[PDB]
């Protein structure tokens, strides 16, 4: 019964559980990484060792808190457990291929940790650029392990992105159109859709990497007419659709807890969110080169880039705006979820306009490669993608358990994370407009002040997860069953109960068409 | 008892042995390419096949045996098999990106042209003519077989798409061919890694695609498929037309306006 | 362009079947024929050891590690020149 | 078929409260504890 | 006693958005007047001070002579 | 009163400041005197006591406005204990220092950092804001 | 270079780079009155009892929300491309220089007219000067004429590096195979600092650039007696 | 959200001694591996 | 005929950051020169320019490993 | 030219694809394919409202175009009105 | 009847606050960490050459 | 050849509680047993190459 | 769109409907607190009428309650309204939150 239920399940909710528990474990792994970063920088001098054995910390933090924290928890585990429940579908389109691309992602985290363990690790950047990354700069098995467990999590999400857009489109109530769909729902399939599109073009990039370090190709050796500038357009073709893909689950996540704790039974503006997701998907296909400001591109395509990437600032402040109608007039419940969401708000909007900044070329000569960017990006992550999976964690648990958690406990959780994260990265605005680089495991003198301060910032962040952990061990100690549940009107994925039974629309619901 | 129209998957084994199968074809590539050895990659190509093998044997099982194929769940595989080709667009995309970025601004390692100075392509008017001809005769007949299997006619269907996997073998065949006549190989530079990698998929594509009608052959014999019932062979036909479009855009791209 | 054959009546299978043996297998056989009579063997390009070219970063895993996959000792010089 | 209902529908068990924490400790304890015994293991080859 | 007079009792949410939102632009219009004063005008003010009579040469025999070079004893 | 998890399908109980009316009673099961209550309130109100008020609405509802609205103590337990774990922290950040940092480098000695920063003067590192600005190279101190 | 307890861009001692503090200036600016407006009004919607919680019609306020931020963003567009021109523009250099990225250090060739070039290594923090900077300092410093349009051609003979002196301005990635230019002229004579800025492997930290700013007739001998 | 009380309450001396076993797994075993870098830096 | 060469000048047929067929092109340019000059017995310093322009912008290893291809008979431009 | 030998859905469809297109010709729609169309929704004249249990999940688009849904349960017995429009439903057991 | 905040909530607050300033004064001020505040007005230069 | 989907229907619509990667008999319990252990045993023995390939060679 | 006053009338009306049923009761009571207004005397009594036609003591003390929280800060609505209803309160028997000690926490 165990090995039939968990190994070889075929139910959107408990592979919904397997992703929450597999990506709940990657945010240890990121975690520790990212504790060992701020160690090694936490004072002047080396800790560890030179840039090797650091920046393969840095790019295997980098690989799980993405690849195994974010997208199984935000896609695998709340797309799993919710999207059927919103529209009262009684499972996925493909409940057995659902559970491949579950178990596609231990091996490949297996085969990240085999390329740390083998040889000298793979130090390369999560970007993973040649000739760094080529078989001379970095020789023997480790980058091929990477390359391969880069494989076999892309498979994972691309099966994954089929299933959810099919039952997407495929599996509503035949009176239900795609515009009666809860915003979570199509946070989902547009996220979905740029995981289609977007994946199978770093798969070639990195299967051209592959065959340029073992079968003498020469894609970006310009030995053999190749070019390493080659790597990076194919590499960011997929890697800025990939950052929203990060954040558009939580986009969808954050509209759900912002409407329901604001006791509104609808979120404001509902087509104008609609509209943003879709805008935000589309200009993310045609930006990447933002990434590139520095690689020696003519002026007019830098003018291009850093127009076309300002532009997605107009949709993005719909939703802003359309969150804070939502707060108005609301009945505000001051819940440990609605504090993530209200964090969320400010704290992606900060990130969003640091990313405005860095979108102007002119600027990011001097910005690019220095701790700006990394500023910018743990805004938009540790306080945005973050704050959305806790938000999302602390709203539906009850949901998936059955369990309260301790709400003073969690309004804790939220005070010492709030204080950590923004103690990490506020300083590092200084580090990167005062010109610390990207990617070093030591600093000039001048730099020690910030680089203290974030790392202490960074153990108060350790002390939340640590936090978190006992949280989560106290509500199923406890064992409070949960009985009523506002606003199910307006929240369909409740309506089952906590936690719904194993088999929920049997009988699907009725809507009509009037 | 279920009173909506959407299939319940029995509890199945084969998504947890296609991802073993899967850190086994890759661990065993690591190890071919590292440590000498083919062992692992053996054993994850045959645990592979048999997912593969029996998932699909399954899947038959469910629909022609079972009944579960009612139209709400046709129209998903339908939508799943219309995203699955997508997707294999944009892997390709990748690959003429690739050389087109390489053949449009040609390096002074190559001599600053197209094709690079001691690359004699092959004559494009040759093989890479006979194979444009043998796909698209394959695209025909298989379109024959489609109106035939429609139109209630078993014999007809079979011929046709006989036909159609004998052209998807010739093409194999003759590509195999042209691999070993070839002057240039995978190490000659960009010229050799573009043709060869993007060629190359492609013929492992068209093994697939050949595969798969050869599996709509032998359900046909079987009598699986109803004259209104028959979406194992539709989606092998989207299949094969994949195949052949990206033939025509390797062939414009690569053989004629890059020679 | 509407190709310049003609029909239209109904695209059926008897239609395609006549497309399949009145146009397509007759273009292979045409393709055929014309491959056949451009076929034997081109001359053997001249070695020179050109550097973008014959590219070994790293031993291919088969064979001496020196030959290409389908390595055709007619046509495909190693590194050091045609194979003796 | 299975079991349902809160406490059940989860492949680990909260029939103890102190077998739980066990296996959490062991579960996020071992993720956590990795990065730092690679390290270790890089820091010991050379 | 006396009768209470009747209040407002309609659009009180709306009444207290128009009048706060006023005061988000009236603060950001004193910011920005402040903002321009305090960073962006002093910078300007301090580049142009600093070149206006700035000798490149006794900036260098300066440098030169507390030995901060390599090419210039 | 007692609510269980299998209702969950049924019209359920809440206080909530905009629900006023619940789409139950708190209470629907009623003793002799609380039947004869229901039929007294078929009567005139002014009849009622006080105390049969009080229980037709304690019936009716669980909690009133006033209650339900109460503020609480919470964010002294929630500031402290926030507090506390951040005060944890410095803790492992003390025992970090103390066993896992080396020395920093000499250049961060004190004679080190007064040469250093005299040759940053010498070199006049940002000298129009930054640095070598604040300093007087007249009066030979700070700037005031 | 940096100073300790920095907060912005280090001065400039190119007029590009101010262009480019003065349009930071500029952008900051508006980032700051929409961070604060967004903190202000999520404060605002917070801090009442009054409720409105029925349906709320959108697409008037949507107007406001829309073409508010476009032009917002015009305005940050335009004086970001008037800068990217401008360092586009034609300039004609007295003279060209290049570097070339290695693991771990850059060399310099100055061949206009002879043939010199030379490495250029990392001080190691053991063999420092009373003085001198931890991490930044060279052993052959990049002597460069002040007050002269520079041609720097910025090139790798292994793996990516990136060429940076923010100070400058500039940060020029160094790409096998490729020849990148970027302008350099300094208003000042002077000491400039930059630091790799491609991740390079076990030493990336630790290949610093020194630029070494002095008069036409000091950078001529300087030359002439490093052939 | 409304809730039955705890079916197994967990007092405070419990939830002190969950707190701290979940703080030792975490803190021990990273202490002990940070504790000891000179002595794998020294091989 | 132009002396007082200070660098390469700007040239129009290369005007964007990436300069690598700047010295390519006048690397070609001046072997072709001085190919065509040997042929018909002329004086070579009639291609002086290109040498210039080219030692200016190129790379010390490319003009190297050039040199060192044309003397091998593996440099794949045409001169 | 053209013979037979390919069987046809009415003999070989079997299972749940077979009852759906049986029904299907009689008019029938056991498997919820089709979207309900709704009454005038009074007391009078409730939306009547299948299900094979004593209770199924309704939800209400109250106006055409209402992107919001509004979900309930409704249980056998006296007819039950969404809470937002008040529309009538009744459910019919079995 | 009084819940845990009534009961506690003062103590927790002044126990807290107190315990966090002086482990964080301690850790910033007793045990030797480098700050590296700016040389301006608090560094005398020394002569380098 | 002959149409025998019939037959087959009846076999995997038997009401034995058999899931349908086991419904077609006995030969289905050895072809699923060969396939575990395949995938079992190689995994277990890509464990043990990465313990081989963690540790250098010299 | 209408007049404060036709707004005002439609909500009278609503609620003056002699056999108005608990269930019609809580619908116009529930969807009436969603505005952004405090109901109008005119409202409310007729609201509170309603209540005794159903024989609900409890929730007309409960509608009271309501006004006083649509008012939020604005302290003097609540007095006036209930000033307003007095003669309707004396009328019906109806004590107000405040009389029944339910304003206490
Ligand atoms: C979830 C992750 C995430 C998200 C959502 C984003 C969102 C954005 N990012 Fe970011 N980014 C990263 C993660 C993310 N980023 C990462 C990881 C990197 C580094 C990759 C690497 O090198 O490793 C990076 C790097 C990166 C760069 C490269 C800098 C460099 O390397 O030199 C740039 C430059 O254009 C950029 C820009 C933007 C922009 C314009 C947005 C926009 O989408 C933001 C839009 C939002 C707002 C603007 C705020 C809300 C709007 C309003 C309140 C309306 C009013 C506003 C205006 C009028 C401006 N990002
Ligand atoms: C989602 C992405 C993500 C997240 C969350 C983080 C979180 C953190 N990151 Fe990371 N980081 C990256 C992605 C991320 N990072 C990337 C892409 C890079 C660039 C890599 C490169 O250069 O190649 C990078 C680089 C980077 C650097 C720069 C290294 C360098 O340039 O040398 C630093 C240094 O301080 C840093 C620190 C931290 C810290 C202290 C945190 C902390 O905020 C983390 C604290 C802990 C959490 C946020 C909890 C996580 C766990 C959960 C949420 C699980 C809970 C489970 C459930 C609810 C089910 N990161
Ligand atoms: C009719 C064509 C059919 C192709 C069948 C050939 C067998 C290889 C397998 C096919 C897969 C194709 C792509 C792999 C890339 C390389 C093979 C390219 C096709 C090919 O076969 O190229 C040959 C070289 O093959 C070689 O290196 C040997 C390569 C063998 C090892 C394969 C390496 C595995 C790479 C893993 C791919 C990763 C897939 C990722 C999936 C994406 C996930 C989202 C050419 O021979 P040559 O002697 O150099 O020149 C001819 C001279 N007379
Ligand atoms: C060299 C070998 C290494 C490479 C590995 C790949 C090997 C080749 C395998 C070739 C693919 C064979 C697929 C056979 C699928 C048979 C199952 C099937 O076709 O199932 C059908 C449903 O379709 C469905 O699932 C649709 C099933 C879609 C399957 C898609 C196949 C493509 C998979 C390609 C693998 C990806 C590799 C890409 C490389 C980058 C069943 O429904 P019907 O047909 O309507 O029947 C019912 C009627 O009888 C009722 O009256
Ligand atoms: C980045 C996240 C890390 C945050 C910092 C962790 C906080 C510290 C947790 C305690 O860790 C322990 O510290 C002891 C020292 O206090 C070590 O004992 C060591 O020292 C003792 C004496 O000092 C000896 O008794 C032991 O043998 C010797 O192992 C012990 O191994 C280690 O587990
Ligand atoms: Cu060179 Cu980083
Ligand atoms: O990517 O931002
Ligand atoms: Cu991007
Ligand atoms: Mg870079
Ligand atoms: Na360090
Ligand atoms: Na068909
Ligand atoms: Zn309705």
């Amino acid at each position: 019964m165990f090995i039939n239920r968990w190994l070889f399940s075929t139910n959107h909710k408990d592979i919904g559980t397997l992703y929450l528990l597999f990506g709940a474990w990657a945010g240890m792994v990121g975690t520790a990484l990212s504790l060992l970063i701020r160690a090694e920088l936490g004072q002047p001098g080396t800790l560890l060792g030179d840039d090797q054995i650091y920046n393969v910390v840095v790019t295997a933090h980098a690989f799980v808190m993405i690849f195994f924290m974010v997208m199984p928890i935000m896609i695998g585990g709340f797309g799993n457990w919710l999207v059927p429940l919103m529209i009262g579908a009684p499972d996925m389109a493909f409940p057995r291929m659902n559970n491949m691309s579950f178990w596609l992602l231990p091996p490949s985290f297996l085969l990240l940790l085999a390329s740390s363990m083998v040889e000298a690790g793979a130090g390369t950047g999560w970007t993973v650029y040649p000739p760094l990354a080529g078989n001379l700069a970095h020789a023997g098995a480790s980058v091929d392990l990477t390359i391969f467990s880069l494989h076999l999590a892309g498979v994972s999400s691309i099966l994954g992105a089929i299933n959810f857009i099919t039952t997407i489109i495929n599996m509503k109530p035949p009176a239900m159109s795609q515009y009666q769909t809860p915003l979570f729902v199509w946070s989902v399939m547009i996220t979905a859709v740029l995981l289609l599109l977007s994946l199978p073009v770093l798969a070639a990039g990195i299967t051209m990497l592959l065959t340029d370090r073992n079968l003498n190709t020469t894609f970006f050796d310009p030995a053999g007419g190749g070019d390493p500038i080659l790597y990076q357009h194919l590499f960011w073709f997929f890697g800025h659709p990939e950052v929203y893909i990060l954040i558009l689950p939580g986009f969808g996540m954050i509209s759900h807890i912002v409407t329901y704790y604001s006791g509104k039974k609808e979120p404001f503006g509902y087509m104008g969110m609609v509209w943003a997701m879709m805008s935000i998907g589309f200009l993310g296909f045609i930006v990447w080169a933002h990434h590139m400001f520095t690689v020696g591109m003519d002026v007019d395509t830098r003018a291009y880039f850093t127009s076309a990437t300002m532009i997605i600032a107009i949709p993005t402040g719909v939703k802003v705006f359309s969150w804070l109608a939502t707060l108005h007039g609301g009945n505000i419940k001051w819940s440990p979820a609605m504090m993530w969401a209200l964090g969320f708000i400010f704290l992606f909007t900060v990130g969003g306009l640091t990313g405005i900044v860095l979108a102007n070329s002119s600027l990011d000569i001097v910005l690019h490669d220095t701790y700006y960017v990394v500023a910018h990006f743990h805004y938009v992550l540790s306080m945005g993608a973050v704050f959305a999976i806790m938000g999302g964690f602390v709203h539906w648990f009850p949901l998936f358990s059955g369990y309260t958690l301790n709400d003073t406990w969690a309004k804790i959780h939220f005070a010492i994370m709030f204080v950590g994260v923004n103690m990490t990265f506020f300083p590092q605005h200084f580090l990167g407009l005062s010109g610390m680089p990207r990617r070093y495991s030591d600093y000039p003198d001048a730099y020690t002040m910030w680089n203290t301060i974030s790392s202490m910032g960074s153990f108060i962040s350790l002390t939340a997860v640590m936090l978190m952990v006992f949280i989560i061990w106290e509500a199923f100690a406890s064992k409070r069953e949960v009985l009523t549940v506002d606003l199910t009107t307006t929240n369909l994925e409740w309506l089952n109960g906590c936690p719904p039974p194993y088999h929920t629309f049997e009988e699907p619901t009725y809507v009509n068409l009037k | 008892h279920q009173t909506h129209a959407y299939h319940m998957v029995n509890p199945s084994p084969w998504p947890l042995t296609g991802a073993l199968s899967a850190l086994l074809m890759t661990s065993g590539l690591t190890m071919w390419f590292h440590f000498n050895s083919m062992t692992l990659l053996m054993i994850g190509l045959t645990t592979n096949m048999l997912t593969m093998y029996q998932w699909w044997r399954d899947v038959i099982r469910e629909s022609t045996f079972q009944g579960h194929h009612t139209p709400a769940v046709q129209k998903g595989l339908r939508y799943g098999m219309i995203l699955f080709i997508i997707s294999e667009v944009l892997f390709f995309t990748g690959f003429f990106w690739a050389f087109y970025h390489s053949s449009l601004a040609p390096t002074p390692e190559l001599g600053g042209c197209w094709p690079p100075t001691g690359i004699h392509p092959l004559n494009p008017l040759e093989v890479p003519l006979l194979n444009t001809s043998v796909l698209l005769a394959s695209g025909v007949s298989i379109t024959w077989a489609h109106h035939s299997l429609m139109e209630g006619d078993r014999k007809h269907m079979l011929q046709a798409l006989f036909i159609t996997i004998t052209l998807g073998v010739y093409f194999t065949l003759l590509q195999a061919s042209e691999y070993y006549e070839a002057p240039f190989t995978i190490s000659d530079g960009v010229y050799g890694s573009t043709f060869f990698v993007a060629t190359g998929f492609h013929g492992l594509h068209v093994i697939i695609g050949s595969t798969f009608l050869i599996v709509c052959f032998f359900r046909q014999l079987k009598f699986h498929f109803t004259s209104n019932h028959h979406f194992g062979f539709e989606a092998a036909a989207w299949y094969w037309h994949f195949v052949d479009v990206v033939w025509l855009f390797l062939y414009v791209s690569i053989y004629w306006w890059g020679s | 362009a509407s190709a310049a054959k003609g029909d239209h009546g109904g695209t059926g299978a008897r239609t395609w079947r006549f497309l399949t043996f009145g146009l397509a297998l007759p273009s292979v056989a045409l393709c055929t024929l014309n491959s056949w009579l451009h076929s034997g063997h081109r001359e053997r390009p001249a070695f020179i050891p050109y550097h973008h070219l014959r590219i070994r970063t790293k031993p291919f895993s088969w064979g001496d590690g020196n030959h290409t996959f389908f390595h055709n000792p007619r046509v495909n010089p190693l590194p050091t020149g045609y194979e003796k | 078929h299975y079991e349902e209902g809160p406490g059940k529908n989860i492949p680990f068990s909260v029939e103890n409260k102190w077998r739980l924490l066990a296996m959490m400790t062991l579960f996020f304890g071992s993720g956590f504890a990795a990065p730092f015994f690679i390290v270790r293991h890089q820091l010991l080859k050379k | 006693s006396t009768a209470l007079a009747k209040p407002q009792m309609r659009g009180l949410l709306a009444r207290r958005l128009r009048f706060h939102i006023v005061g988000a632009f009236m603060v950001s219009l004193g910011f920005a007047t402040f903002y321009k004063f305090a960073v962006a005008e002093k910078r300007k003010k301090a580049y142009a001070d600093f070149y206006r009579n700035y000798d490149s040469m006794k900036d260098f025999e300066e440098m030169r002579k507390a030995g901060i070079f390599q090419s210039a004893k | 009163s007692v609510v269980k998890s299998e209702d969950y399908a049924l019209p359920s109980y809440v206080d909530r400041r905009d629900y006023p009316l619940p789409d139950v009673a708190h209470v629907k099961n009623l003793s002799a005197s609380q039947k004869a209550l229901k039929e007294k309130e078929k009567a005139s109100w002014s009849s009622l006591s006080i105390d049969e008020k009080v229980e037709l609405y304690r019936l009716k509802f669980k909690e009133s406005f006033a209650e339900m609205n109460r503020s609480t103590n919470e964010w002294k337990t929630v500031v402290g204990a926030a507090m506390f774990f951040i005060g944890f922290t410095a803790l492992l950040l003390i025992w970090e220092k103390h066993y896992v940092y080396g020395p920093i480098p000499h250049t961060f000695e004190e004679e080190w950092v007064a040469k250093q920063t005299k040759r940053m003067l010498d070199m006049k590192v940002a000298p129009i804001q930054g640095f070598s600005a604040k300093w007087d190279y007249d009066k030979n101190e700070w700037k005031k | 270079m940096a100073y300790p307890m920095q907060l912005g861009f280090q001065d400039a001692t190119s007029p590009i780079m101010e262009e480019l503090l003065h349009f930071h200036d500029h952008t900051l600016m508006i980032v700051f009155l929409i961070s604060s407006l967004v903190l202000y009004i999520i404060s605002l919607m917070l801090t009442t009892k009054l409720t409105h919680t029925s349906t709320m019609d959108a697409q008037e306020v949507e107007t406001i929300w829309t073409i508010l931020p476009a032009i917002i963003l015009i305005l940050i567009a335009l004086p970001s491309l008037r800068i990217l021109y401008m360092m586009d523009e034609i300039n004609n250099p007295s003279l060209t220089v290049k570097t070339m990225g290695h693991q771990w250090y850059w060399s310099y060739e100055y061949t206009d007219y002879e043939d010199l070039s030379f490495d250029s290594y990392m001080i190691p923090t053991s063999e420092l000067k009373p003085g001198e900077l931890r991490l930044l300092e060279v052993d052959n410093r990049v002597v460069l004429p002040m007050e002269m349009t520079i041609r720097m051609l910025v090139s790798s003979e292994d793996v990516l590096h990136s060429w940076a002196v923010p100070s400058l301005g500039l940060k020029t990635d160094a790409i096998p195979g490729r020849l990148n230019q970027t302008t350099l002229m300094s208003s000042r004579p002077g000491l400039y600092y930059g630091q790799c800025s491609e991740i390079c492997g076990s030493n990336h930290s630790f290949m610093p650039i020194v630029l070494e700013l002095v008069p036409l007739k000091y950078f001529e001998k300087w030359s002439a007696s490093m052939l | 959200i409304t809730a039955k009380p705890a079916k197994t309450p967990t007092s405070p001396k419990e939830q002190a001694i969950g707190l701290s076993v979940t703080f030792l797994s975490f803190l021990l075993p990273a202490g002990w591996v940070l504790y000891h870098l000179d002595n794998y830096k020294k091989s | 005929k132009i002396k007082n060469y200070q660098t390469a000048p700007f040239d129009s047929r290369f005007p964007n950051q990436n300069q690598t067929r700047n010295c390519w092109q006048n690397y070609l340019d001046f072997h072709r020169c001085e190919k065509a000059m040997t042929a018909k017995g002329g004086d070579v310093s009639v291609c002086e320019w290109y040498r210039r322009v080219y030692k200016s912008l190129c790379p010390i290893s490319w003009v190297s490993t050039w040199d060192d291809r044309r003397a091998e008979g593996t440099f794949p431009g045409k001169i | 030219a053209s013979g037979g030998g390919v069987p046809t859905d009415e003999e070989q469809a079997t299972g749940l694809e077979r009852e759906v297109m049986l029904a299907a010709r009689k008019g029938q729609d056991p498997y919820n394919i089709l979207a309900p169309k709704a009454t005038s929704g009074t007391k009078e004249d409730p939306n009547l409202v299948p299900s094979i249990t004593n209770k199924r999940i309704v939800g209400c688009i109250c106006e055409e175009d209402n992107s919001t849904v509004i979900w309930f349960w409704l249980h056998k017995g006296e007819a039950q009105r969404c809470p937002s429009c008040g529309t009538h439903y009744k459910l019919v057991p079995h | 009847a009084p819940d845990f905040h009534d009961k506690y909530g003062n103590a927790v607050l002044a126990s807290g606050a107190t315990f966090c300033v002086a482990v964080w004064v301690y850790m910033a001020t007793q045990i030797g960490i480098e700050w590296n505040p700016s040389p301006v007005g608090r560094v005398t230069p020394k002569e380098w050459r | 050849f002959e149409n025998r989907v019939a037959e087959k229907q009846k076999l995997f619509q038997e009401d034995n509680g058999l899931p349908v990667h086991l419904k077609g008999g006995a030969t289905d319990n050895i072809l699923y047993r060969v396939t575990m252990t395949l995938c079992l045993g190689g995994t277990l023995y890509s464990l043990y190459c990465l313990g081989w390939a963690s540790f250098p060679h010299k | 769109h209408e007049t404060d006053e036709e707004f005002d009338a439609r909500w009278v009306t609503y609620f003056n409907k002699p056999d108005i049923d608990a269930w019609e009761l809580r619908k116009g009571m529930n969807t009436l607190v969603g505005y952004d207004l405090v109901p109008e005397p005119k409202i409310i009594d007729a609201a509170l009428r309603a209540c005794r036609r159903l024989n609900d003591f409890a929730s007309a003390v409960r509608i009271l309650e309501v006004v006083k929280d649509k008012a939020g800060p604005h302290k003097e609505i609540y007095p006036y309204v209930i000033q307003e209803l007095r003669p309707t309160l004396n009328e019906l028997g109806i004590s107000t939150p405040e009389e029944l000690g339910l304003d206490k926490v």
